[PDB]
């Protein structure tokens, strides 16, 4: 970097870009799967064992 | 330029939405019973109880 | 003119070191300029984020 | 018979477009350090 002296990092540009739109097709891509009469459900189980059956 | 799309999204979201008001379907027109019956059976599929849509 | 050494540059160097560090923020905050200039997510470090375009804020 | 009310297609359009545009306006981001 050197100039702006933030204690952060810094993206600008496409690259930003680019990764917000992933993170976005990520969300998409859990869902993707539980949509219209042929879709099918979903497991969860927590770190001490609760277990959530949903779609 | 991002306001360029920002801008004809607008547009397309608007004029869509003033076009949906044409494939509307009164459902006094329809037998009122029936049309509650078919949409909450529409709403049931895909979940668990689905195949028991009528009960 | 024939005399008058100056024997000290730190004071030089602490200008252009401020020099420096005005123009960077300058160049920092160009991009938000105008009816076709763009916004900026501020992340804190407790986790809020921010979305914004006024200057004065980022 | 395959039916659904019609504010639910307008609702989410609607929704839809206002996470896109708010979104797609982003050029910088910015993260800080934990203290």
């Amino acid at each position: 970097e050197g100039p702006l002296s933030v204690f952060g990092d810094r993206s600008t540009g496409e690259t930003i870009r680019s990764q917000n739109v992933m993170a976005a097709a990520s969300i998409a891509n859990i869902v993707k799967s539980s949509l219209g009469p042929v879709g099918l459900d979903k497991m969860l189980v927590d770190d001490i064992g609760d277990v959530t059956i949903t779609n | 330029h991002p306001t360029s799309v920002i801008s004809g999204y607008r547009l397309a979201c608007k004029e869509a939405v003033r076009y949906i008001n044409e494939n509307l379907i009164v459902n006094t027109d329809e037998l009122g019973r029936d049309c509650l019956i078919n949409a909450a059976k529409t709403s049931m599929s895909s979940k668990i109880i689905g195949i028991n849509g009528d009960f | 003119g024939k005399g008058a050494y100056q024997d000290r540059d730190k004071p030089a160097q602490i200008r252009f070191s401020n020099i420096s560090a005005a123009k960077a923020v300058a160049d920092a905050i160009r991009t938000s300029l105008g009816p076709k200039g763009m916004d900026k997510m501020i992340q804190d470090g407790k986790g809020d984020v921010t979305i914004t375009n006024d200057g004065a804020t980022i | 018979g395959v039916f659904e009310p019609t504010i639910v297609k307008v609702k989410s359009l609607k929704f839809a477009t206002e996470a896109a545009i708010t979104i797609l306006r982003i050029d910088d981001l910015i993260k800080l350090h934990p203290e």
